[PDB]
DNA sequence: CACGTGCCTGGAGACTAGGGAGTAATCCCCTTGGCGGTTAAAACGCGGGGGACAGCGCGTACGTGCGTTTAAGCGGTGCTAGAGCTGTCTACGACCAATTGAGCGGCCTCGGC
DNA sequence: GCCGAGGCCGCTCAATTGGTCGTAGACAGCTCTAGCACCGCTTAAACGCACGTACGCGCTGTCCCCCGCGTTTTAACCGCCAAGGGGATTACTCCCTAGTCTCCAGGCACGTG
């Protein structure tokens, strides 16, 4: 069950509507597929943070705090998800 | 089972605020940035006591994380109140 | 803002490359959304600010680009 | 039988405090004023930060504070977001 | 260095007066700070310089400084 | 003092840096971002010269105070 | 008096370069850079014990922290380096 | 013997153990902890040191100055994500 | 979501017993201050040409609407992997006393920049 | 050619090796929670296409305002001396906090208008 291509899950209209979000009135074509460079980067780092953190404690289950935790490693504080 | 803020949270608002109550959810941020707040003043505070080589963890020590940790005039009024609280038990 | 099935299809693809039969809590995966969506609209934020530097009003590549580099992202 | 947080003037435990900075390992001994130090600056910080997020709830004409008040408060004030850094808070 | 270092000595000390009345400074911090604040400053210059390059231009201005700073997060 | 940071030595700054060109209204914005940079690091290393008892600020406490900002510096007693 | 890594860093110097010697300064700089590794390493390492009510610190805490302050392929090789010691040492 | 031979390593197992230990990092210190900073503590400093005298080939000298391990940090990208925005005294 | 009632686990009072922090005395380094000479760098004025900024016109590419197609969200069922907790035992690390050589300060000597 | 990198030498404060002791961690078992897989129907969001006009971008011109240069001013910098605060170390006496047991009420869950 190989996963591939899954990078376009993040639609144009999502992109957009976070840039609205965001401020932005104008998009260009050349956006999107930046947007999906940047997002994969950080889910990269984050991720690669919560699997060492979870291979620590001799889980298979990524958890709420792993995650919690490896963006607190990125001075990206999160509240609401326990502690 | 679990030890949590929600009691002294609730009596600081209604302080603060006599007319306005707080959600389940509310509570919890509002824990989770007070045990934030506390393990990063606690942190500091150890490793300035491990660097000078100090076994205790004293008022100074506190007081010194709290004007490294916390922004200008955040710190200044922390410092302000600790020191009045540390003298108020000190004297009775 | 992002659909919730794509990104937790992409998070455990972005997951296998670093550890095989890998298990998630529902949590974390709303977690790492919640993140995700709000480190995308601060970078919009910058890349707004970069676009509106150069006098137009449509943001292009060069503007992340450019405040990637400031911030210091690789 | 007064409490260690009634000699202070306090409304948060001195007492629960001083017991977790004392099996979290932050030092072999703590003394007896940095408890009721700590149990200051939290409490001025919690008023502090329950102020602006009633101010912000009672500007929308709601009577009751809600997780997305706390995240108008940290992103008005610079120290709180200084304080903080990116804060991200959930259901906000 | 770029920073001559009478000047420098003395802002330092003037701006400490604001912190602490009666301090005494040491060579070595007057020239650490001095080179710290040297790398500061041509890193922002840096920033600055790829700004003014976004805006199709060779001279920098205060508006690049300010948008270098803002994106850093170090004015808010 | 500010005034001793001189137009030439913000102008070879700049040049190290690689500017081109400097407008003439840099100079008062670069005196004010050293200023703050200089508060902050200053502060930081006046604590830390209280929290020991001191009437002196000693390099370590400058190097620390630059490491809370992540400004890591070397050479000056690490 | 004051204990410093100066033959350690010129036994690996050379044997990378066999030829090119090294300065004073060069010496306080690597020593420099050993002792913030070595605090980072074990700062990270004692905070993946206390956070874990574990009073011991093993190899799984240090290869822990590698992965956690190192960047990608600097920690493979890391861990890879330090297994291989871990196997040798236990071994003979 | 030595702890150090026994890992193949030429850095300080017994001094980074007790350096490990009268720091009041932890209660116990284990005896594989101080045979793995030690290997790491070597490989990192293989990687800077060799760095370095690439950079002082390139600039054709046969010693290693302050400039060299700045010209090396700044080049590498691993290294200078890892140090971050770090200033070389005399550099 | 406030408000009332029973319970049980943790905070408080009193006491004694070591050891860490306060506090006084001393030594001698490093900081601070003043002064005179030279001289390198900063300051001032000026002429000019490079570049910043406004205006204008073109044509590219974006946004909005509309009809169609995709697959996400939801609600049930099913099953099993593995998270969380408990109990028991063997192995590993702290401590302490004897042994012995690696590493730090000092020197003399000698070749890269 | 000569001053900062290299090798040699004596000397104390470690690192090791060896035993013993108590307890922390590895490991085996078991109970129930929750994460994954599947299916079917609904329908909201994504997608593709078409059309218009908003605006990115290249070109042109004009004024202004940085830059390089020559001259005069000034204050950084080096060298020397004095004098004295206070950083660094050590020796002592005493007050603070850890560990224990008895005493009891604050604070967690759970049922309520």
């Amino acid at each position: 069950k190989v996963l591939r291509d899954n990078i376009q899950g993040i639609t144009k209209p999502a992109i957009r509507r976070l840039a609205r979000r965001g401020g932005v009135k104008r998009i260009s074509g050349l956006i999107y597929e930046e947007t999906r460079g940047v997002l994969k980067i950080f889910l990269e780092n984050v991720i690669r943070d919560a699997v060492t953190y979870t291979e620590h404690a001799r889980r298979k289950t990524v958890t709420a705090m792993d995650v919690v935790y490896a963006l607190k490693r990125q001075g990206r504080t999160l509240y609401g998800f326990g502690g | 089972s679990v030890e949590t803020y929600k009691i002294y949270i609730f009596k600081v608002l209604k302080q603060v605020h006599p007319d306005i109550g707080i959600s389940s959810k509310a509570m919890g941020i509002m824990n989770s940035f007070i045990n934030d707040i506390f393990e990063k003043l606690a942190s500091e505070s150890s490793k300035l006591a491990r660097y000078n080589k100090k076994p205790t963890i004293t008022s100074r020590e506190i007081q010194t994380a709290v004007r490294l940790v916390l922004p200008g005039e955040l710190a200044k009024h922390a410092v302000s109140e600790g020191t009045k609280a540390v003298t108020k038990f000190t004297s009775s | 803002l992002i659909r919730k099935l794509p990104f937790q299809r992409l998070v455990r693809e972005i997951a296998q490359d670093f550890k095989t039969d890998l298990r998630f809590q529902s949590s974390a995966v709303a977690a790492l959304q919640e993140a995700a969506e709000a480190y995308l609209v601060g970078l919009f934020e910058d890349t707004n600010l970069c676009a509106i530097h150069a006098k137009r009003v449509t943001i292009m590549p060069k503007d992340i680009q450019l405040a990637r580099r400031i911030r210091g992202e690789r | 039988s007064t409490s260690r947080s009634s000699k202070a003037g306090l409304q948060f435990p001195v007492g629960r405090i001083a017991r977790f900075l004392k099996n979290g390992k932050y030092a072999t001994r703590v003394g007896a004023g940095a408890p009721v130090y700590l149990a200051a600056v939290l409490e001025y910080l919690a008023a502090e930060v329950l102020e602006l997020a009633g101010n912000a709830a009672r500007d929308n004409k709601k009577t009751r504070i809600v997780p997305r008040h706390i995240q108008l408060a940290v992103r008005n004030d610079e120290e709180l977001s200084k304080l903080l850094g990116d804060v991200t808070i959930a259901n906000g």
